[PDB]
């Protein structure tokens, strides 16, 4: 809903200001490593398929009765809701990485997902499992340090991105706990 | 008579001591149904087994009376039901199944009233087993290129299912307080034999593709090799991990040391 | 849970009327078919180990590749994931028989079936080669009555059009 | 936890407080304490398959009823063998953690929290857990702090269960 | 029935493939070590007996309940038929070693092994430990670390070996569980 | 499977033991003699498609019927397979020198051989033609070593003492 | 995922902990040390010029060492093919990379590798165990040549 422009044009209207330019230099830094924001976002929805089926299998591969009868991962409708309830976690925080600001994961995903959980009976302890493996792989795709696929990049540093898509999966594990 | 099967069989010839127990734990393989043994099961087929050591007892004659020891009878004639000790016979000295169920209420009804020696001589005295190799031949399943029945082909070869490994005729190597078999080759008149115990049945001829090893480590050289789990008891630790590859700095002249900029024209 | 009770008193309670004598008749044929229908889950429950174990033995066999390296079918740990992926299906199928009707199969194994073995990289195409031969391997004078398996073949075939 | 960096942050947190001169110093002393004990976290960890199976081997010689008695209890069996020696790797593991934040912060609320109970209960006695102690204290085979910072935390373990 | 010289001529005949100079040379390798092959197999059949019996010996002291009344080893006739299974496997892991090949391992003596085991109530986790001492005592032979009984061998190592013996073991371990 | 290997551990598990010094003792010969196969191995696969080329009609300059109608080879889409017959015997021969032994040889050769030699009306004596053109053309300076010759040969007349 | 390591433990761990603690160490002298031998490589015609080709030669030997040191922590030189060996010719001929620097520059490594597992570095040494990494020694000299016969 908000973003980084929007975040700064925010700010200078409770002052009733302009412009100018201590507050016009780390927004043409946004702009200036803009082609590495785009070039971090495609390495992950290009093998986002891959990324919740490894992560939902590494939670219940360390939780085994996930799927025992009576767990929450029993049935098949279950086990495609969280096949699924994954995956809508991390279209949001693709979406926020996008837009340089957490403004749309708090409210469109985030707000109200402790209440829901609870209520339904998903287990928010081994939930936070799937989204802190889904930390470590999205970490290791917008730096080339994947084990098992290697991609094309041209050269430079982006350990920035590595701390801005790092504080978004966590958040997600600070609003459900 | 025709193609692929075992051509190896062993015939006992001119038997000296140590082509003695070449062929012998064959015969205690075969008739036994490699079950276990070798004290006074041992002990006990000991008239039998020192009498063809001269020829003055033949192959044939000496596993009609190993069938009539109490090693076979407590082992194949108790634990069994009326199906299991026809199927049974078929397996050991035949080296197939029953060929039709006719054949099994002869059997059954040889049991009845001749008794049971008197069956499990017919079971020799027939013109199979001469027709296999004969008195000084090995039982030993055989298979035949031109079957007469795809019935018969497994109803033989639900019989073997792993000659070349580990089959378990009793409960265990001849357990001790002994549970009945299941006969489990029902198939009454009109019906074939199920798929379950060909596939498992056939021998090692027909595998004709395998496998293939996957590359074992990651490919991706900015490498993040875990690789964690070294288990000590429970308290499962990791171990020389190598981090990763770093990208390593900037050379910025910010110093530039170039033609003066401000010229002052 | 759809059962013949379960079909009747929700289109009674959809109109908001009292159990007439087209919700009576219903279960009068509830009566007429768990004599026999009662027989098959009675058999299945205490043969069941013989079956799983005969329903995978004819998929890998035919399926020989899932064992190579790369598949769904790698270690031993999957393929005794693959039995207990089949010994589901049959104690369902041992569930549908109880109720009924198919409610059991239609919310619990196959409600969500697409997502799941198209995700995992599972192939429907497998189960349907085990499913088969169960229904192929089916013979109604020794192993049951022959109007057991009339309705014990209708419940596979109702798992394999909804896996196909 | 506690930490010598938690337990001054809420020294400072319950009075209202930036922190001020007593909780720095008080920082300062892990800082100059660290390196000796990251080596003991260090060392014990590599010699951790030599220290447990000792161990276990140092209570059957001086409680040999533990092995040929019957029940659950006793390590008469695969399976109480098993949890027998799970048991030893419990109270190392913990040591090293001790030794790498620096006081007896986790294994007090992983360990020695409610222990007591769970001995009364499941009737296993804790004069076996010491004497498993005292031999990793006989030899873990360090000297000079790195064993003075060492015999500190298997010292506390052994004063909870006594 | 197949040996590491077949080893390379089945799958080119599966593409009706000639055999090159270059697919032999892990042949070459094969006769390298051709005095090797036969230095580790010699310390493993001259401590043979002595290998089986401190394998379920040690199987054992470790596990009681088998020698509990109702476990699988309490009876002599179990007993002397439970050593007697464990001898051939170590009869196969050295057909295996002789071959360079897993091959005789498993065409026979192990298809059909898993199904005989729970026909039999043989705790499989039990047949894991056996194998388990079975391996360990392989590898200190024929790297001359048994340091109960060193013996006099040549100079040099076997590596190798010991990893061909430990990817012998591991299938006899993977097939009956 | 006949190999050195294959024969001696069968023996050996047809004697249920352990292998003892006479196993051992034959594999020592492999060394001795892996010097004496392979080289005629990629003497062969560098010259196997000229060998089939050469060989291929020497059968062809014996028997001239077979291009007679009625006869075997008699069209160009038997002419090639002609040749692709011998060229799976070339085939095969380069894998028992590499085995040692004459496993590849009667496991898909000769093992079902003369049937269909029979029953296609098949000239036997028009396939050792071909063998018997290969076993003469040998030049133990030029092609080969003189032991690597005499461990070529023998298969080749091996393959006449098969089919004849 | 375990690394499948069934007997004599503690020294394999602690080999690669001599290897990947100066894995940036080794790399370094390999890409100074091949030049004083080859000094055409910075000169213009080289494939070591313009500041990229020497970052291009800092990944590679990065790579290079990581899946030697995954092949030594897994003790069997299968992940040294499954990710790394399968087609590493046809990229270097293709791009006109000199086979004569890097059959060089891999026996530098070969003698650093096993100077450190025996501790007789002339310049750090370790605070390591008494005994012997001499089986190691042989199997990181067996290591070395598997991607010495690749590129070749
Ligand atoms: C018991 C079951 C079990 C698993 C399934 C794995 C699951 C798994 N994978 C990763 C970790 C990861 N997983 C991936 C995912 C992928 N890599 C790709 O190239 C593909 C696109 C995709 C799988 C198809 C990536 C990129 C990482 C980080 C780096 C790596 O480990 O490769 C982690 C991170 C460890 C953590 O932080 O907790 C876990 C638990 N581990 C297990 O214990
Ligand atoms: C429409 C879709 C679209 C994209 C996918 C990107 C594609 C893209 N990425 C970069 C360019 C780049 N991309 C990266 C990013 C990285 N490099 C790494 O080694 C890390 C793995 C990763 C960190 C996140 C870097 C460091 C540059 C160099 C240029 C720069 O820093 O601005 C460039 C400009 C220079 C070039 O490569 O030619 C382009 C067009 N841009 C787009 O317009
Ligand atoms: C008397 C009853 C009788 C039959 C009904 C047939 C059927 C039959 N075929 C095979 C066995 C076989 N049958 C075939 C035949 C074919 N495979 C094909 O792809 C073609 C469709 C077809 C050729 C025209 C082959 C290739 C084998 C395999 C032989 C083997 O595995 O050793 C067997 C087991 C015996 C054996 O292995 O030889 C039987 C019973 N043969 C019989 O003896
Ligand atoms: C050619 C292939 C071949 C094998 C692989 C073995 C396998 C094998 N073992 C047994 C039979 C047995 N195997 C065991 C062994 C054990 N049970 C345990 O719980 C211990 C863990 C383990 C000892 C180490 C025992 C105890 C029996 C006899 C069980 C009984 O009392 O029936 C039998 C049945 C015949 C018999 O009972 O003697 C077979 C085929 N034998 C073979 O012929
Ligand atoms: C509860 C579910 C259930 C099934 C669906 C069947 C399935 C089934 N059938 C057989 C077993 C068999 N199935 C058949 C098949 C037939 N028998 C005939 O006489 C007919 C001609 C034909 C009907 C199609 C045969 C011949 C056997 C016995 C062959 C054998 O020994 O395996 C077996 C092996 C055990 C046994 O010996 O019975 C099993 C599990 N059994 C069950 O318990
Ligand atoms: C679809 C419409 C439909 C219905 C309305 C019912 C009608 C119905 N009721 C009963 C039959 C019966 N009903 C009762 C019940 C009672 N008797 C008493 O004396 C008690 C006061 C009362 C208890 C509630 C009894 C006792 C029987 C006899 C059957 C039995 O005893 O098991 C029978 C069986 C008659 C027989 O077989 O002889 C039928 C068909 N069934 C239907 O299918
Ligand atoms: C109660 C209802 C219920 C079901 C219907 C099944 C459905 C099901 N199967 C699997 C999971 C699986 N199912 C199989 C089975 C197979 N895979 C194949 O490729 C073959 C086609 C087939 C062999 C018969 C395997 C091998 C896995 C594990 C795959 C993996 O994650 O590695 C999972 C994921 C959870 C898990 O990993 O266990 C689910 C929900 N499980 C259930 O709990
Ligand atoms: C997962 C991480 C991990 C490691 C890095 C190693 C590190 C390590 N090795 C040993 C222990 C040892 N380490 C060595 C190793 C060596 N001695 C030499 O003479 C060579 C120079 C060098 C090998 C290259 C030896 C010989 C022992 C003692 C024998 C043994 O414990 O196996 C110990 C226990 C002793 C101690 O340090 O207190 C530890 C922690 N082990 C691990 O678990
Ligand atoms: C409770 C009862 C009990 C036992 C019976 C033994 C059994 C036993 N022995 C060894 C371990 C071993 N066992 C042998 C075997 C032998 N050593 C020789 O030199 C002889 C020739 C041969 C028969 C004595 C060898 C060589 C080792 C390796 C260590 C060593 O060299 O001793 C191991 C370790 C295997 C492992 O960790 O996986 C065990 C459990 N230990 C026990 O705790
Ligand atoms: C049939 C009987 C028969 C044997 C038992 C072996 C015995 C054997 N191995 C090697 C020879 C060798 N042996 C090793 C291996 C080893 N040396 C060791 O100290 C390790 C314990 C062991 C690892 C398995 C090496 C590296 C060589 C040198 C290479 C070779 O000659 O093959 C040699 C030649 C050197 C010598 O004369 O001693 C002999 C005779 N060869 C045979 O023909
Ligand atoms: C792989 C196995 C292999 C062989 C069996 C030979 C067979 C062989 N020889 C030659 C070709 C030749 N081969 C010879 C050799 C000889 N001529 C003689 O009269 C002597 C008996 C013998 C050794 C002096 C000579 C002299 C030529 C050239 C001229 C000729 O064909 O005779 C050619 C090339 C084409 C052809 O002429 O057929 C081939 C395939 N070469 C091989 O590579
Ligand atoms: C429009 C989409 C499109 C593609 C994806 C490729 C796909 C492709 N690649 C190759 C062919 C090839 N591809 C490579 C690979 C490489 N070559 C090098 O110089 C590098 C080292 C490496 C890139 C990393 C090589 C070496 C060949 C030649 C034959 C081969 O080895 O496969 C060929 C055969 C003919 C040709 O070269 O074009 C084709 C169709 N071609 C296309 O037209
Ligand atoms: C421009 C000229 C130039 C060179 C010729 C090389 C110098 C060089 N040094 C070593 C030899 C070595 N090189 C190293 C490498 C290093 N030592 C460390 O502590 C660091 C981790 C790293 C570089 C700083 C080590 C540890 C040895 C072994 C030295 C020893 O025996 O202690 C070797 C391999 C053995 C040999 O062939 O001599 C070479 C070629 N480096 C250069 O710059
Ligand atoms: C991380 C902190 C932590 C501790 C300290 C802990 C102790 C602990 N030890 C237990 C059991 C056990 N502990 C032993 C151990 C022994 N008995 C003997 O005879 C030996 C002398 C001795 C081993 C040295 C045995 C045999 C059992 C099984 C008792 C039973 O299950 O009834 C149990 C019961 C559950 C189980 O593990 O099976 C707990 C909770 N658990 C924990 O989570």
């Amino acid at each position: 809903m908000l973003d980084a422009f929007s975040r700064v044009v925010v700010n200078s209207d409770a002052k009733a200001a302009y412009v100018g330019g201590s507050d016009l230099q780390a927004l043409k830094s946004f702009i200036a490593d803009g082609n590495k924001r785009l070039d971090a976002v495609n390495s992950i929805v290009s093998n986002a398929s891959c990324m919740v089926s490894d992560a939902v299998s590494g939670m219940i591969c360390e939780n085994p009765g996930l799927i025992s009868p009576g767990g929450n991962c029993y049935t098949n409708r279950r086990m495609a809701a969280c096949l699924r309830d994954g995956e809508i976690i991390l279209r949001y925080v693709s979406y926020a990485l996008l837009a340089g600001d957490a403004s749309v994961l708090e409210d469109r995903c985030l707000n109200g997902l402790k209440e829901t959980y609870i209520a339904l009976g998903v287990p928010t302890n081994s939930s936070i499992r799937a989204v802190s493996i889904m930390k470590a792989q999205a970490v290791a795709f917008i730096t080339n340090t994947a084990t098992e696929r290697k991609m094309s990049f041209a050269a430079g540093d982006c350990t920035s991105l590595a701390s801005e898509v790092a504080s978004y999966f966590d958040r997600v594990g600070a609003a459900i706990s | 008579s025709s193609l692929d099967e075992p051509e190896r069989q062993v015939v006992m010839w001119e038997s000296v001591g140590d082509e003695k127990d070449q062929v012998f734990k064959q015969l205690y393989r075969q008739v036994f149904g490699n079950a276990y043994l070798m004290e006074s099961d041992l002990e006990e087929l000991l008239v039998p087994e020192s009498q063809l050591l001269m020829g003055s007892i033949s192959v044939k004659d000496f596993i009609k009376r190993v069938a009539k020891s109490d090693a076979y009878k407590k082992r194949f004639f108790e634990p069994c039901g009326p199906y299991r000790f026809v199927e049974l016979c078929t397996k050991h000295f035949l080296g197939r199944g029953p060929r039709d169920q006719k054949e099994v209420s002869e059997h059954v009804q040889r049991l009845a009233n001749e008794g049971y020696d008197a069956d499990v001589d017919s079971y020799m005295d027939s013109e199979e087993y001469m027709s296999l190799f004969g008195e000084n031949g090995v039982p030993r399943f055989v298979f035949k290129g031109t079957y007469e029945g795809n019935d018969q082909f497994n109803r033989l070869a639900a019989m073997r299912q792993f000659a070349d490994g580990s089959y378990t005729d009793t409960r265990s190597g001849s357990t001790a307080p002994r549970k009945a078999q299941k006969a489990e080759l029902t198939m009454a008149e009109g019906d074939f034999v199920g798929r379950a115990k060909v596939s498992r049945g056939l021998p090692a001829e027909t595998s004709a593709a395998k496998t293939g090893t996957p590359p074992v480590r990651a490919l991706k050289g900015p490498v993040n090799p875990r690789a964690g789990v070294r288990v000590r008891i429970k308290v499962v630790d990791n171990l020389y991990q190598v981090y990763e590859i770093p990208p390593m700095a900037d050379p910025k002249a910010k110093v530039n040391a170039f033609w003066a900029k401000p010229i002052p024209s | 849970m759809k059962s013949v009770i379960t079909t009747v008193v929700s289109a009674a309670d959809a109109a908001g009327r009292f159990p007439s004598n087209s919700d009576l008749e219903s279960i009068q044929g509830n009566i007429q078919r768990s004599a026999a229908r009662l027989e098959a889950a009675e058999k299945l429950a205490g043969n069941h180990e013989a079956v799983v174990k005969e329903a995978g033995d004819a998929c890998f066999a035919k399926y020989a590749y899932l064992k190579n390296p790369g598949e769904a079918g790698e270690n031993q740990e999957k393929i005794n994931k693959c039995y207990r992926d089949v010994d589901h299906y049959m104690r369902l199928v041992n569930y549908c028989l109880v109720v009924g009707g198919t409610g059991p199969l239609d919310e619990w194994g196959i409600a969500g079936a697409r997502e799941v073995y198209r995700t995992l990289n599972l192939p429907t195409s497998a189960y349907v080669a085990s499913i088969a031969y169960t229904r192929d391997r089916l013979c109604v004078p020794r192993d049951m009555s022959a109007q057991a398996g009339v309705e014990f073949s209708a419940y596979l075939d109702y798992l394999i059009n909804a896996l196909s | 936890m506690k930490t010598p960096i938690t337990e001054a942050i809420a020294t400072a947190d319950n009075q209202g407080r930036f922190l001020s001169n007593t909780e720095l110093q008080a920082v300062n002393g892990r800082y100059q304490r660290a390196t000796a004990s990251l080596t003991a976290a260090k060392a014990l960890t590599g010699s951790a398959q030599r220290l447990i199976t000792g161990a276990a081997q140092a209570v059957y010689n001086k409680f040999p009823y533990t092995t040929q008695m019957p029940g659950p209890a006793y390590a008469s069996s695969a399976i109480g063998k098993a949890k027998c020696a799970r048991d030893i790797g419990y109270y190392l593991r913990m040591v090293t953690y001790c030794l790498v934040v620096g006081g007896t912060g986790p294994m007090d609320e992983y360990l020695v929290a409610g222990l007591e109970e769970i001995n009364r209960s499941f009737d296993l006695s804790p004069s076996w857990y010491i004497e498993a102690l005292q031999y990793i204290k006989n030899s873990h085979g360090l000297s000079g702090q790195v064993a003075n910072e060492a015999n500190a935390y298997i010292d506390y373990a052994i004063n909870t269960l006594s």
